[PDB]
């Protein structure tokens, strides 16, 4: 019983950590894709000029 | 001051009793540690009804928690509110009944009842003025129906001048989780009729209807079903715990609901239930509560009250609130639905008002109803009982434990006499 | 038997799908089932006797005199539908205990 | 605390128990040395002060050539040196040889070992037996075993796992002789009797897993998956648990009716499982389909008498009820008149585990059906029709009558099987 | 039919969107206000696992006020089959459940033995005198001294304590006498250092104790040695730890067992963050 309560509390900790990584990954994807599009358009402008 | 003693049995009774003590601890501001952490002072004026004082300022429930299967004792203890429950208050056996009323009532549960009678007597005599007893169990299981009815017979002989309320889980009409479930429930209704003062019928499929249509949920599991019935449990003993304009306890409800000793099979309802999308867009007002209360979709039983006739109606209102609109709306529904009410009892409706609403909600109402439409619940299982008993099947698990054949015949005979007694007064 | 039954050292059983299942069957809490209008639990603890006799009907928000509503009929400022949500009823019981 | 004792008798029993105990080791995370890597396991393994875990089962056979591979295999350290009872010479496809002559000198040793195991056990759910009718040991010595367990322990549950002889393909000439005479022990000294045949599993593995040539190795894995799905309710925490007394109570309406059929779903490969979505309705109608029957008989001719469903994984009690309601409206599926609510549901949280290098896929949810139906009377009719055809000219009878038994056992056994068939039709007729 | 999930607009999706938005808003509000359980555990872990330095001796004698380390040496025992291997360190241990639910440490705290080598914020005891005002003194054999631990905290000081056996107070697993940490000052905080070999014990009584040497630690009021149980495991938020009790263990020759031997460990002069090991 004591070990089961300890496991339940640790699973709560794992749930909060999973929520934190899920709320970080989307912003990481957004910044990477925005940087990619900006670099692509700058290279296109310079080559055309 | 007027303490009530909670009692539970079976797997269903344990999973609903843990949820019952969660809302009371939230209502009285009791932390999962065991102390008190609240902001008002009316929560401590009547806290001895459910909670016993101890050292450390620790309030512990006045409940006994019994199951023949030790598997469910872990989940109650390892739940979010498991350390509040007293470790002495768990009584368990080594082997489960396994959906058999014969083992649960005559052989396996016959030795554990003497061990738990010491526990329930110790809790009863510790109260200065015991209000009564309250039980929640399930008729579809061996432990809840076999041994829970054994406690009903033993407590009734030991405390005759008391009041006993039961919250029994009736078998579901559409989907049945047990093949021998008509045997386990028919043999328990016969013991229920003559040894119980109030009986409420709760079915899981009508809980699913409320969670599908009224709540608009996609996964409302057994836990979310337990939240609805636990609010009804907390709402029916409201005036004992909190002061109000017009108080009515369990006995004051019983004296207005039971015109004959064979008519005590009720069907509950909880009024303020909405959806998450429509949460902010409807005003919580007395006409809105009384419109949702009397509808059949809100009701907590597998019986349509249109097919029958209402006999006597209860309503327990909570919150700071006014009495002209209560009396006007609840005379209006009696005036308009004259065909749905009996004419041999005038003023079929009883009104109770409290001051303190449930937490997070402005105003609440609990419906307790006696109706002759509850006889079609017994008609469905009786025709299932007969259709199985004609071929004498699944019987060697019942006659192999010392039960005679006549017990089934007297069980169907009293139960047919009960539905004939409901039909005459219709 | 010797070809197929090999030790498999790297395999460990899963221990998290069960615990996700426990919470998915445990279900939504009270705040997401029944709690209405996002009300904090400190405001609605108040009694009729304490509101009418102890506080003498003290509500600074409402004007002392009623005015006709206009668009809706009857008089707008009404005491009954507009109660007080002050700090709750308190006295020496908690301190004495 | 709650634990069951496994008896694996015969070559089929030993080879099934190998895969079953390997699956138990993989499920509880037990290395082949015998330890956990550097209390749900308590129902099968005993805790030593060294941390070593040993199983609470016995492997009995009359030949050493099947057990010596276990003694010299990968799992030599795990199994107890004494829990593997070996004989001297095999029964050699005979009933009287394994019943009256060879089974007598090892029954004392097996009884002593299981008495020590029952001394170990503080709470005992029952005995799960694994054997084959077509063998000599599994037909003869098993009869003595159940007849002795009935005297030794009174009301303990007896769950049975029999290798039924397939209707067309088979491996022995005198298999009807060895199959008629064991029904006497399995009729009153057994509580419930699950039946499997190898031809149906070949049929399953041909068109469901896309493997053309299977073996006993990847047949016993499916059998062990069934046994794991049965015992998972006792092993693991679930919403609705089923105990060994529970389904054994709910699946028999009469003492002479204790023969269900076992089915499993889904059974599908790793390539297919990524693209085929697996919902509860789609896994609960597949086990109702007759092509997924694991005994070679069609339940469309018969009537479903009782059912039991065991679910594993991320399953919610809603689409279970919705799919049961959907199933209840199918006119192809027929029920008896006296069993209107013929369903029983048990649910376990843990998803099924897969063996590396295996054929089955990683799956989130699974279900096994244990269904008692009337369609086994056709199988018994075929088997005793073959018995009557072979008995017509008195073939192979001297091998039985010279060993010590009386020739009247054949006639009384045929009469008992005829009476059992008659009782099956008397049960199956409606009121 | 078929189900799709969160983003796809089919079936009952509006209520799922409302519920997910409500849950995300509630989680964001809780983690903004700082009531996150992982944040509380992170604060507790950084409070308890903070490194520090250890005192460095010159002449090899233990001086008062030095920050020392209590280490049970390793011995090839044959009592059981599984037990902790290597030297163990005496570390404080709070209750796991109460530690998760409440931020503040509770008195009394339990103790344990952990496979820890570096001086961490859990197992560094300073040595004080009951007389106080002891500057540059020498701890001597058979003399009273007391042990204090800050436990990674700059607020309070706790002392080792033990008491006589009672039916309500016992050790967690071994059911023998128990040792805990309390802030109260009494005579139940008093310990003595003794020589292991019983023949030369009274001859070496009254001499300055060496550093990094095997000595016995005895309670003054109960006369029980500080024993480390290796064969009994304690589950803990920081893993699996050996047990610690107060009992005197004797062999057939009435010689103290390797369970009762304890070493005081100082800091390395070349690297203060490391010990003599
Ligand atoms: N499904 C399955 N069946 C098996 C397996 N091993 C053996 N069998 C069955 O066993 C039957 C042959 O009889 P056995 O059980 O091997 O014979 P026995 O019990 O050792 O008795 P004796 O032959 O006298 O030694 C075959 O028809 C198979 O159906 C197996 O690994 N899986
Ligand atoms: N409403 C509700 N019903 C439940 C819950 N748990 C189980 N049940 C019902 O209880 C029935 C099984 O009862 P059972 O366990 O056999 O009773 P016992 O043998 O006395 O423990 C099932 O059909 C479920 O539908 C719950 O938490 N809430
Ligand atoms: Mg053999």
């Amino acid at each position: 019983v004591q070990r089961k309560q300890f496991l339940r509390l640790l699973q709560n900790e794992q749930f909060e950590l999973d929520m934190e990584e899920a709320i970080q990954k989307a912003e990481e994807n957004k910044r990477l894709k925005e940087l990619q599009l900006k670099q692509e358009e700058k290279l296109a402008m310079e080559l055309a000029k | 001051m007027r303490e009530i003693v909670h009692l539970q049995a079976g797997q269903c009774g344990n999973q609903i009793g843990a949820k019952f003590w969660e809302v009371i601890s939230d209502e009285h501001g009791i932390d999962p540690t065991g102390t008190y952490h609240g902001d008002s002072d009316l929560q401590l004026e009547r806290i001895n009804v459910y909670y016993n004082e101890a050292t450390g300022g620790k309030y512990v429930p006045r409940a006994v928690l019994v199951d023949l299967e030790p598997g469910t004792m872990d989940s109650v203890r390892s739940g979010p509110f498991g350390q509040i429950f007293r470790p002495d208050n768990f009584v368990f056996g080594q082997s489960g009944a396994g959906n058999n009323w014969a083992k649960g009532h005559y052989t396996e549960g016959a030795e554990l009842v003497d061990s738990v009678l010491d526990v329930v007597r110790k809790e009863a005599e510790s109260c200065d003025c015991l209000q009564g007893f309250q039980l929640t169990h399930s008729l579809g299981g061996g432990t809840g129906s076999g041994m829970g009815t054994l406690l009903i017979s033993k407590i009734r002989e030991e405390y005759p001048d008391r009041i006993m309320n039961t919250f029994s889980v009736v078998p579901s009409p559409k989907v049945s989780d047990t093949v021998v479930e008509p045997y386990n429930a028919t043999l328990s209704v016969h013991q229920l009729v003559e040894n119980t003062d109030e009986t409420y019928c709760i079915d899981n499929e009508a809980l699913y209807d409320i969670c599908f249509r009224t709540l608009k949920l996609t996964t409302p599991t057994y836990g979310d079903l337990n939240h609805l019935v636990s609010a009804t449990m907390s709402g029916v003993t409201t005036c004992l715990r909190f002061p109000g304009q017009l108080n009515a306890d369990l006995r004051k409800l019983a004296v207005n609901m039971v015109p004959f000793p064979r008519l005590h099979f009720f069907m509950p309802g909880f009024a303020p239930l909405t959806s998450r999308g429509s949460q902010q867009y409807r005003a919580l007002t007395v006409p809105e509560l009384t419109q949702q209360m009397f509808d059949a979709k809100n009701m907590m039983a597998a019986c349509d009250p249109r097919h029958g006739r209402y006999l006597t109606v209860a309503a327990v209102f909570r919150g700071r609130m006014s009495m002209k609109e209560v009396d006007e709306q609840m005379l209006n529904v009696q005036n308009k639905n004259s065909s749905y009410f009996v004419e041999w009892i005038p003023n079929n409706v009883k009104t109770a008002v409290c001051d303190i609403p449930p937490r997070g909600l402005k105003m609440s109402a609990t419906f307790i109803g006696n109706s002759t439409a509850i006889q079609e619940l017994f008609k469905r299982i009786s025709e299932q009982f007969t259709a199985m008993f004609r071929r004498k099947a699944f019987l060697h698990w019942y006659t192999g434990e010392g039960m005679d054949e006549m017990e089934f015949t007297e069980a169907e005979s009293n139960m047919n006499d009960l539905v004939s007694e409901y039909q005459q007064y219709q | 038997y010797r070809k197929e039954y090999i030790p498999f050292p790297d395999h460990r059983p899963d221990q998290i799908s069960r615990w996700y299942g426990k919470r998915k069957v445990e279900g939504l809490p009270y705040k997401h089932l029944i709690t209405h209008h996002q009300e904090p639990p400190h405001r609605y603890l108040i009694s009729t006797y304490d509101d009418h006799y102890n506080r003498h009907g003290y509500n600074p928000g409402l004007p002392p005199l009623r005015t006709w509503n206009g668009q809706k009929l009857l008089w707008l400022p009404e005491k009954s539908d507009f109660p007080l949500l002050a700090p709750p009823t308190n006295y020496g019981l908690y301190e004495q205990l | 605390m709650r634990e069951c004792i496994s008896i694996h008798v015969g070559q089929a029993g030993v080879q099934i128990g190998n895969a079953c105990w390997e699956l138990y080791c993989l499920e509880h995370g037990i290395q082949p040395d015998g330890q956990m890597p550097s209390d749900s396991f308590n129902t099968f393994f005993s805790e030593t002060g060294a941390g070593k875990h040993v199983p609470r089962a016995v492997f009995v056979d009359l030949e050493p050539t099947v057990i010596d591979e276990v003694r010299t295999g990968t799992y030599r350290q795990l199994f107890h040196p004494e829990q593997l009872i070996t004989g001297k010479e095999d029964a050699a496809n005979n009933y009287a040889r394994g019943h009256y002559t060879i089974g007598k000198e090892i029954i004392d040793l097996v009884l002593d070992r299981i008495r020590k195991l029952a001394d170990q056990c503080t709470g005992l759910q029952g005995f799960l037996v694994f054997h084959s009718f077509g063998g000599g040991t599994g037909s003869g010595f098993t009869s003595l075993l159940m007849e002795r367990l009935s005297v030794d322990y009174g009301k303990k549950s007896k769950l049975e796992f029999s290798i039924y002889p397939a209707p067309q393909v088979s491996t022995a000439v005198v298999e009807p002789y060895n199959s008629i005479l064991t029904t006497h022990t399995t009729l009153e000294h057994s509580d419930c009797a699950f039946m499997v045949d190898n031809e149906a599993i070949y049929d399953i593995c041909r068109r469901n897993l896309d493997i053309e040539r299977p073996t006993y190795t990847n047949l016993n894995r499916l059998i062990g998956q069934i046994v794991s799905s049965i015992t998972a309710s006792l092993r693991f925490d679930g919403a609705l648990n089923v105990d060994l007394t529970e389904f054994q109570t709910n699946l028999v309406p009469y003492p002479r009716i204790h023969f269900p059929l076992a089915t499993y779903a889904p059974v599908i490969s790793a390539e297919k499982a990524y693209h085929e979505q697996l919902s509860v309705a789609e896994i609960t109608n597949a086990c109702f389909e007759p092509a997924n029957q694991m005994v070679k008989c069609d339940p469309r001719h018969g009537k479903y008498m009782a059912c039991c469903l065991l679910y594993r994984g991320d399953v919610v009690p809603k689409d279970v009820n919705a799919a049961i309601a959907t199933i209840k409206t199918k006119r192809t599926i027929q029920f008896v008149d006296w069993c209107p609510t013929g369903f029983k549901v048990g649910i376990n949280y843990q998803p099924p585990t897969v063996v590396p290098g295996g054929d089955l896929a990683k799956v989130q949810r699974a279900v096994c059906m244990l269904s008692n139906t009337t369609a086994i009377a056709e199988a018994w009719a075929r088997l005793d029709h073959k018995f009557d055809l072979m008995y017509a000219k008195r073939a192979f009878v001297h091998w039985y009558v010279g060993e010590g038994m009386e020739e009247g056992e054949f006639s009384e056994a045929r009469e008992d099987m005829a009476a059992l068939e008659k009782d099956y039709e008397e049960v199956g007729v409606d009121s | 039919q078929n189900v799709y999930g969160p983003g796809v607009r089919i079936g009952n999706w509006n209520e799922d969107v409302y519920l997910e938005e409500e849950l995300m808003k509630d989680f964001l509000e809780k983690r903004d206000k700082g009531k996150l359980l992982i944040q509380r555990s992170r604060r507790l872990k950084q409070n308890l696992l903070r490194p520090m330095q250890l005192s460095v001796t010159e002449d090899g004698y233990i001086h008062y006020g030095d920050k020392v380390m209590l280490v049970n040496p390793d011995d090839p025992d044959t009592e059981a089959d599984v037990f902790l291997r290597g030297d163990l360190s005496l570390c404080m241990t709070p209750d796991e459940i109460q530690s998760h639910l409440k931020d503040e440490l509770e008195v009394p705290c339990g103790l344990s033995a952990v496979q820890a080598k570096t001086p961490i914020g859990r197992n560094t005891f300073i040595i004080l005198s009951v007389h106080r005002d002891a500057t540059g003194q020498v701890l001597r054999y058979g003399q009273d001294f007391c042990l204090g631990i800050t436990g990674g905290f700059d607020n309070k000081m706790l002392y080792l304590s033990s008491d006589h056996r009672t039916l309500l107070k016992s050790s967690k697993r071994s059911w023998l006498q128990e040792v805990y940490l309390t802030d109260e000052v009494s005579h139940v905080n008093c310990w003595q250092a003794a020589f292991p070999d019983p023949q030369l014990r009274l001859e070496y009584e009254g001499f300055p104790v060496p550093a990094n040497a095997k000595i016995l630690i005895n309670h003054c009021h109960t006369n029980r040695g500080l024993a480390a149980h290796r064969h009994l495991f304690l589950s803990t938020y920081f893993g699996k730890e050996a047990e610690v009790v107060a009992h005197t263990y004797l062999d057939s020759h009435r010689v103290e067992k390797p369970r009762n031997h304890w070493m005081l460990v100082t800091g390395n002069p070349r690297d203060a963050s490391s010990s003599m090991l």
